[PDB]
């Protein structure tokens, strides 16, 4: 269960903590939140190894590209995610979700589904557990939204993707993305599963 | 080979006396969930030519982009590009079908169906269509998946030959369309209710119509239908 | 449980006769009167209505049945056992010969029908 | 192309007269309306010989039926042995109706599906050319039609499927099935698809064909005498 | 059908006709006879397409032969040019029966059966196609060394018109073609229709039909 | 998984005369039990006097024909403006055909012209390259209706002269382009009648030493 | 493997004016090997006459049941069995044996003896009824058959010219199938006369 | 492949089948005799699949001789075939099929003609002047169509019947070991023990 | 998209009226919603001819079951349901929910999926649709809700399933069981699509 | 099953090989010989698959020529059997591999020797006394087990491949129309025109 959400100071990226093989779960503390740019991050879904791989590979491109042209934009970076992804459809199954921050744009998220396309929104979600919270979220995201209210909009939504979800566990972690900087968020069982 | 994944439904279009019609609805499926609501599948080419695409949205914004570089190509040296040398429908066509027949040669295919609309510059009518096979064809009205099953038999009510294009207005035509585009909103499980059309007049140019939504909908004879059968409560 | 009569209730006694059959027309001879007239262009069947109690219904008692479109009964003797050939007729009418030939059986046919319908009553266990 | 209009005061059904066997047209005057009691009629999609043996196999029950109960007989009753004949077959009798007809209760239109569901509507359409033909009935139905609104409405849909469906053609049916009345069943109501002339005339000379052998066939009994 | 065979007065030829799609009669006046050369003949069975490309390209590659070499190629040389053709395509799908029948002054009269299989075969007679066996039947039990021109072509058109009847894929008419010392020489196409109830008639054969 | 091949219908006839050649084709496209359009031409001018027509699978027949157009454009650059002749387009179709052996063009392909003398010639093919110079040949969906009427109202095939009783063949008399047309709508008319995919129009391509004309005529919608 | 077209065959009929007539080839094969050439598919209950293409034990088979049905019909009804009356029949029979068909293509000509009205119908496998007023075809060459009946046809024929038209429509139908021809034959009816003529044609 | 052959001439029916009993890579016996005598008339060969072929042979011999004793009385040649495809029609739609294909060589005393009848495993009869099952018959056919009459002696029949194996001695690839041949005319039915 | 819950004066159930086949919508009109009893009424998801051949034999059970024993419990009626979808699991696909209002046991809701197992739930969620609410419809839901409050979280739930899901749409049906009576309700698109 | 089959005696080598072609129902030739002569005393027999047999032995036969004419010298038989191994060992890996097996035998002039060696198509090579490809094997192997010596002559060793030939004609199910025999020794290769 993964979901990156625009509010008014920038971004916040969202994802349990999850990884499976059938029933079994291999890693109960993953991280799935992982960073392309120092602002510039993404979300990752499916093939753990494709989108590792991917994510590498990109954040390789992005160095690059600012040791000769300066910071990349948000689009730029999902322009890569998505050239790798389409490119290579046959051989792949990840599903991202690209969100950064700018002082010009402001928070971004770009989602790239399975077959490659790239669709910009206010706020996107993915994975297995993201077709239980449609609903929720469609009905209460909102947007210029507080920090706060963008946390709390995260953990309540990402918390019922968990409960439903068995492909979906453990800690739900957060990154915020903002002028002030890049802050990082976990969330326990015992506080998530109660609300 | 491959599947396609995040899907355009139905793209319909008709001739009329001054030009052509089309149309698309916003949506883009990923099987049966309707994920993305704000899909622009209708795509201008300069001020005499759109582009109408279903399928796959990955191969749509892929063949987007060639046409966004075409239009640059074309201008390179260039100083009647904007004029005598500007990019035509039947140009902007024949190279789409060469690229589809081309991909379907090699076994790896555009999963689309494209309506080229537009009108050329002696004010004739350009109306072709072009699928993942590199098919192509043309005719008075051209609808793809389920608006060639449920469009085109309205739209042929019209213009059923090419001696009733003359006789139809923009009004009767553009009427027609919306109509059509109702109709595939009560029987299309894949369609929604907002879309985009577009109208390329040879004289009054190119109208882009955007968040359009489906009006004046029959629903309340549902009320008096009760059970499946002998049910009377 | 099970129906263990097996063997015919009618048999033959010393003098050749066939006693239930014999005592059967005994019954039709007590029955009300029925009669059937054949025209050139038509044939007429009639009987009397004979109620039972001024109370009851008459109309909802029908003695003249349709078997078919362009043929009908009448009867003479026990009225439940004439409501349920009729019933067996009607049927016969379309298992043995309707859903074979696509059409109505003729008169001597469907008659032949019934008529063994009753003479296997009259040997059947 | 098969379709069932309800209106005011009855409910009318309408069908083409194409048979097909894969690309190949059988016959081009088929007729698609069956009667299975005076005041009920259906129409039949889908396999050939399992709509019409399912048609009177019900048409004769319902007959047995109407003189055990002294009474007319009644669509959901026809209607109800239906889907309980098809689902027992599950789906591998290959027919799918549209049964109307008028009643004691009133007047009634069903639709049935080989697998045995059934549907309830005022207009409705069913074959390979349903889509042509419900494009219309959406546009143009409403509420309160007239009887000859209905007609107009229902062989408008069949035109629909004739001139746009592959598998329709030919010429429309019609079946009229009004409250209080006799039911009119008009064959042919419509004939768009008369064949022109042919520009010439294959005659042959008489001798023109080769034989080996003549003979007189004895179809006659065997004789007196 | 076709089929070729050895004898006294030199090599006689003998085709078919019909060409079928299915049970569809597509062409019933299709030449399965090429005439590569005054002194070489080709038999086509099999894929109709691969028969006529290969064996048109395969008379491409004799005339080169006789420009360079200032002499016209021998039946085997011909032959062995068109089975390694085949063979490099082996497995890729040709369907090909072809017998190269000639005459040279140091080989003699000479026949080589090809196949897309890549066999080749020297040999007297052969017969081939879909109706082989039925011509094989009449070839075989007629056929003696010592035949006459007129009795030979009589036997190889006979033989044919055996297999055009029994043979549903096999039909039309007949083509038939004697190769000598001073090269081949064509002895007309005859319409089966018309040569069935002649030779049945002057033969007194074909009792099993109805005439 | 993806099928690279479609079929769009359609039904194509080609009939030669003593100093002529017609090669008429419906205007029908469909796909499955859907029309596609009800005019889209399939016969094609090619120049030099040669017709020519790929049915079957229409984005196969449309590359083949436009590769044969481009075919004789390079003939006259490379060979001095010199005349491309039936019988050398048709060898140049085989090549065309048969060099897409292991991926065919899925399509009949039927060609019409004169030849060399002036009289008149049709060509027909298989998918992978065979022909056969012919007198007459349909193709496409209904040429399994169309063919046996041909060799009957054509060839005089199973007619005979009365009185002779089957001793005497009917005299292999030509026929003239009014007569021959009379055939071709006829064969169309009834073709239409009992084949779900020919229908809508019919256009006939008449080819003399004059030049290449058309005609068109209406068939029935359904 | 595909039932109806090991044996081959066709099967053609046609009315005229106070007329019927059907015909069939003489075709029997084993795919491609011909066996027999006096294979007949046609046959007559009394008036009413039945052509039967497909596979040739179920032709054999039905024509055996159908004389059956037929003898004891007249023992009964104490008359012949008419066209329309046997028609029906085929269907009833066909349709019992809805999920293990006969691999048959049956065609029944005949006239009405008390209405005179001619009439043909053809069937599918398993019973539906095709009551065409010009003609019906059946078999391997079915499409051929229907390309020349379509256009070699004219309603209200004569005996003598409908013999010519039906027996040229079979002819060069068979002439273009694999599978069919080997020989043919022609029944032309009238109300209280049959004559039957058999075709010279090519042989292979 | 079981070569069974059949030849009707003026006077006699003329039956030969192979020797050969092949199961696998061996050839187990080389003397077999493929055929019953059903009547004192009526001889039927057959060929099929191993263990169907003699079980359906010896129950049509047990039928039609039950028949004989019944009614003191041999059926035709005619009626016969006829009950044999009766019972290979019943066959074909049972739950195992009998795989066996026949042919039924008799002489009519009554109309003092000889009679061949060939009826594969389908229940496919037909009378013929020759015939043949399987593969034999692509040979046979041919070769009979030109060399047969209806007016043949029984020696004329037995010459054109050792052409009819020559052939098939050289152009067929199994060894068939040979052939029995008998003849059934109106003394009944007898072997030639020399061929 | 169907539902089924319970409040204080009793039970709702709710459906969308959607009918497919394949992305042809057959019916766009559907009554998902039917009666077995004056009081207990069913919810249909899966196969449209399984699930009415199954409700039609439940009435017909429970009918008779009237005749003999009086008025049955909903509990009854989801017993029957079970028994049927249970032991003919292997040809059914049929996924009923069972809702009915007793005036002892009030209102009660049980759910019957594809195994044909039986889950007594204060409220219950069905159908493809059902997937993209489980979030909304947890996090909603209270017991002892009012009839208004009830008939708002049916038709804000089911809205959201329609607005996802491609097998779902039409018109929301509804049916209201308590002492009262029963009430039948609709509500068109242009209702609750704004919502 | 194309026969072909080896003995090694005394003072030569002898080879019998099959003289029929059959291609699927017909036997084409009955006189085809299925050997070539690699170098003076050295003979290599064949099969397998059409076309790859004698495309191999060309192949092998030209390559040995041309080593015959560069050095002016006779490779041994066990040179040249270690060559045709490996040229099949490195077959079996190819794309499309040769499908043919071979036996081949020689005498060596050096050591006074006959040599025979049996080859497969996977290139396995063993030297024998008397060797077998196919089918052939089953019978000749356990009959020549029974009546071979080492130091039997050459009449000897044709007697003992009569007895082989006899068997296989006996056995065998198909006739594969005689065998050519031939002989390899001290003065060379020579074909026996009586057997
Ligand atoms: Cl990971
Ligand atoms: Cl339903
Ligand atoms: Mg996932
Ligand atoms: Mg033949
Ligand atoms: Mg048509
Ligand atoms: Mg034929
Ligand atoms: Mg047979
Ligand atoms: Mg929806
Ligand atoms: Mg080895």
């Amino acid at each position: 269960s993964i979901m990156a959400v625009t509010f008014k100071d920038g971004v916040i990226l969202g994802a349990d903590s999850r990884t499976t093989t059938g029933a079994y779960i291999a890693n109960r503390v993953t991280d799935k939140l992982t960073r392309v740019h120092d602002k510039i991050w993404c979300c990752r879904s499916g093939s753990a190894a494709d989108t590792q791989a991917i994510a590498d590979i990109v954040q390789y491109h992005l160095e690059l590209y600012t040791s000769q042209y300066g910071t990349p934009s948000t689009e730029t970076a999902a322009s890569v995610f998505k050239e790798l992804c389409y490119e290579n459809k046959d051989n792949l199954t990840a599903g991202i979700i690209v969100a950064g921050y700018d002082d010009k744009n402001k928070g971004e998220v770009y989602t790239i589904p399975l077959g490659g396309s790239v669709h910009k929104l206010p706020y996107a979600i993915a994975g297995s557990g993201s077709t239980f919270i449609y609903g929720y979220c469609d009905k209460n995201f909102r947007e210029n939204m507080s920090k706060e209210e963008t946390v709390d909009f995260i953990k309540h939504s990402l918390s019922q993707a968990i409960k439903w979800d068995g492909s979906s566990g453990g800690v739900i972690r957060m990154v915020v993305l903002t002028a002030a900087g890049v802050e990082r968020l976990i969330f326990y069982p015992d506080e998530y599963e109660q609300l | 080979t491959q599947q396609p994944i995040v899907t355009g439904t139905s793209v319909i279009s008709m001739k009329y006396d001054n030009g052509v019609i089309i149309a698309a609805d916003n949506l883009g499926s990923y099987g049966s969930l309707l994920r993305f609501n704000g899909v622009e599948r209708l795509i201008p080419v300069g001020d005499n030519t759109v582009v109408g695409i279903s399928g796959d949205i990955s191969d749509m914004q892929h063949i987007e982009r060639l046409l966004k570089d075409l239009v640059t190509e074309n201008a390179y040296d260039n100083p009647l590009a904007d004029a005598e040398e500007a990019l035509e429908p039947s140009y902007i066509f024949e190279y789409l079908a060469t690229v589809m027949y081309q991909r379907r040669s090699k076994m790896n295919p555009l999963w689309n169906a494209i309506i080229v609309a537009g009108v050329q510059s002696n004010g004739d009518q350009f109306l072709r269509y072009v699928n993942l096979l590199g098919v192509t064809y043309s005719s008075p009205t051209l609808a793809t998946g389920f608006g060639a099953h449920m469009a085109n038999p309205l739209l042929r009510k019209v213009v059923d030959r090419e001696s009733d294009i003359p006789k139809t207005t923009v009004q009767v035509a553009e009427e027609a369309i919306v109509n059509a585009m109702r109709v595939l909103y009560y029987r299309d499980a894949r369609s929604s209710r907002n879309f985009s059309l577009a109208i390329i007049d040879k004289n009054t140019g190119l109208t882009f119509k955007k968040n359009l939504q489906v009006e004046n909908m029959k629903w309340d004879f549902a009320k008096d239908i009760k059970g499946y059968g002998t049910q009377k409560i | 449980m099970t129906d263990r009569y097996s063997f015919s209730l009618t048999t033959f006694s010393p003098s050749g006769k066939l006693g239930q059959i014999d005592y059967a027309l005994t019954a039709v001879k007590q029955g009300v009167t029925s009669l059937g007239i054949k025209a050139t262009n038509g044939v007429v069947i009639a009987t009397e209505k004979k109620s039972s109690s001024p109370l009851a219904m008459s109309e909802t008692l029908s003695k003249v049945s349709l078997l078919t479109p362009d043929i009908g009964a009448v009867y003479s003797g026990m009225g439940p056992d004439y409501r349920v050939l009729v019933d067996k007729s009607r049927k016969v009418a379309h298992t043995s010969y309707k859903r074979i030939y696509g059409e109505y059986p003729p008169t001597k046919l469907l008659v032949s029908e019934v008529a063994k319908i009753m003479q296997e009553a009259t040997q059947s266990g | 192309t098969i379709v069932g209009v309800k209106f005011n005061n009855g409910v009318v059904i309408a069908a083409d007269t194409r048979s097909t066997q894969g690309p190949i047209v059988a016959d081009k005057n088929c007729a698609k309306l069956h009667r299975i009691s005076p005041k009920i009629w259906c129409a039949g999609a889908g396999t050939a010989a399992d709509t019409e043996a399912v048609t009177q196999l019900i048409g004769s029950n319902i007959e047995l039926h109407s003189l055990y109960t002294s009474r007319e007989p009644r669509v959901v009753s026809a209607l109800q042995m239906l889907k309980q004949h098809l689902f027992k077959y599950q789906g591998h009798i290959g027919a799918y109706l549209i049964v109307a007809g008028v009643d004691p209760t009133g007047s009634h239109l069903f639709s049935i599906h080989a697998h045995g569901s059934t549907d309830v509507g005022y207009y409705l359409s069913l074959g390979s050319g349903s889509l042509a033909a419900m494009a219309v009935l959406e546009s143009h139905w409403k509420q309160d039609l007239t009887k000859e609104e209905a007609i107009k409405l229902a062989s408008d849909a069949i035109q629909a499927g004739i001139w746009n469906d592959l598998g329709s053609g030919s010429n429309v049916d019609v079946c009229v099935m009004e409250i209080g009345k006799d039911a009119e069943y008009l064959r042919n109501y419509l004939t768009p698809n008369v064949r022109e002339e042919k520009q010439k005339s294959y005659k042959f000379p008489r001798g023109t064909t080769a034989v080996l052998k003549e003979s007189i066939v004895n179809i006659c009994d065997i004789q007196e005498e | 059908t076709m089929l070729a065979f050895r004898f006294q007065g030199g090599i006689i030829v003998a085709v078919d006709s019909r060409a079928t799609a299915g049970n569809w009669v597509a062409s019933q006046t299709v030449k399965k006879v090429i005439e590569i050369n005054p002194f070489l003949l080709g038999t086509m069975a099999g894929g109709a397409a691969d028969c006529q490309f290969w064996e048109t390209w395969l008379g491409s590659q004799c005339r080169l032969h006789e420009l360079r070499e200032k002499e016209r190629i021998s039946v085997a040389a011909a032959s062995k040019i068109l089975s390694n053709l085949v063979y490099q395509y082996k497995g890729a799908g040709l369907s090909m029966g072809t017998m190269i029948c000639g005459y040279t002054r140091k080989e003699g009269p000479t026949i080589y059966y090809v196949d897309s299989d890549g066999t080749r075969l020297k040999g007297d007679i052969f017969c081939v196609g879909s109706g082989q066996t039925f011509a094989y039947g009449v070839l075989d039990s007629n056929y003696k060394w010592d035949l006459s021109v007129e009795d030979a072509l009589y036997l190889g058109k006979r033989s044919i018109l055996a297999a055009a009847h029994r043979d549903a894929y096999s039909g039309g008419s007949v083509n038939l073609y004697h190769v000598t010392e001073d090269g081949w020489i064509y002895h007309g196409n005859h319409d089966v229709g018309e040569l069935f109830w002649k030779v049945k008639e002057e033969e007194g054969s074909f009792n099993n039909v109805i005439g | 998984q993806f099928n690279p091949y479609g079929d769009n219908g359609g039904t194509i006839l080609g009939i030669a005369g003593e100093d002529f050649a017609v090669l008429a084709g419906d205007t029908r496209n469909i796909t499955d039990y859907s029309i596609n359009s009800r005019y889209e031409p399939k016969v094609f001018d090619c120049g030099d006097n040669i017709v020519m027509s790929a049915n079957g699978f229409a984005a196969d027949g449309d590359a083949l024909v436009k590769r044969f157009k481009n075919s004789v454009k390079w003939y006259h650059f490379d060979h001095n403006d010199k005349k491309l002749s039936i019988n050398s387009a048709a060898r140049n179709i085989q090549h065309l055909l048969y060099g897409k052996r292991f991926f065919p063009y899925y399509v009949h392909t039927i060609i019409a012209g004169l030849d060399e003398d002036g009289k008149g010639a049709v060509y027909s093919f298989d998918p992978v390259g065979s022909y056969e110079r012919e007198q007459c040949r349909a193709g496409g969906a209904a040429a399994s209706l169309i063919m046996p009427f041909l060799d009957n109202q054509v060839n005089f095939k199973n007619q005979y002269e009365p009185g002779t009783n089957g001793k005497v063949k009917k005299p292999l008399k030509y026929l003239s382009v009014e007569e021959v047309i009379k055939l071709v709508r006829d064969s169309f008319t009834s073709a239409t009648e009992r084949h779900i995919q020919v229908g809508d129009g019919l256009e006939i391509l008449i080819v003399t030493k004059d030049g290449v004309r058309k005609e068109f005529y209406e068939l029935k919608r359904d | 493997s595909d039932p109806s077209s090991i044996n081959g065959g066709i099967v053609v009929a046609m009315t005229g004016k106070d007329c019927v007539a059907i015909a069939c080839d003489l075709r029997l094969g084993s795919q491609s090997l011909g066996v027999s050439n006096k294979f007949e598919k046609i046959f007559h209950y009394g008036h009413v006459f039945l052509g039967i293409t497909g596979l040739a034990t179920d032709v054999t088979t039905l024509n055996e049941m159908f004389r059956y049905k037929t003898n004891l019909y007249k023992l009964k009804e104490e008359r012949a069995i008419e066209p329309e009356t046997f028609t029906q029949l085929v269907s009833s029979s066909l349709y019992e044996r809805r999920f293990g068909p006969y691999f048959v293509g049956p065609v029944v000509a005949g006239i009405n003896s008390k209405s005179g009205k001619p009439f043909i119908a053809g069937f599918d496998l398993i019973g539906c009824i095709d009551e065409a007023k010009d003609f019906i075809v059946s078999g391997t060459a079915s499409d051929q058959l229907f390309g020349m009946c379509e256009s070699l046809y004219e309603p209200n024929l004569e005996p003598e010219d409908l013999f010519e038209t039906i027996s040229q429509a079979l002819l060069n139908a068979a002439d273009r199938d694999a599978l069919s021809g080997w020989g043919a034959v022609v029944y032309i009816i009238k109300k209280d006369e049959v004559v039957k003529r058999y075709l010279k044609m090519r042989q292979d | 492949m079981d070569i069974i052959l059949g030849i009707r001439v003026q006077d006699s029916v003329i039956l030969a089948s192979s020797k050969a009993v092949t199961r696998g890579i061996s050839v187990l016996k080389d003397s077999d005799d493929k055929t019953r005598q059903l009547s004192p008339h009526t001889l039927m060969s057959f060929a099929g699949e191993a263990g169907d072929t003699v079980q359906f042979a010896e129950y049509i011999q047990a039928n039609i001789q039950l028949y004989s004793i019944r009614e003191d009385y041999e059926l035709s040649p005619q009626a016969v075939s006829s009950f044999v495809r009766q019972e290979l029609a019943k066959s074909i739609r049972s739950r195992r099929p009998y795989q066996v294909n026949v042919l039924i060589g008799g002489y009519d005393k009554k109309k003092n003609k000889p009679e061949l009848y060939q009826i594969d495993y389908l229940g496919t009869k037909v009378e013929l002047p020759y015939g043949a099952h399987g593969y034999s018959g692509f040979y046979t056919f041919s070769l009979l169509d030109h060399h047969y009459r209806p007016d043949m002696t029984t020696e004329e029949g037995l010459d054109l019947l050792k052409l009819c194996v020559q052939e098939l001695e050289k152009r067929m690839p199994m060894d068939f070991k040979g052939v029995i041949v008998k003849i059934v005319d109106k003394d009944g039915i007898r072997q030639v023990d020399d061929f």
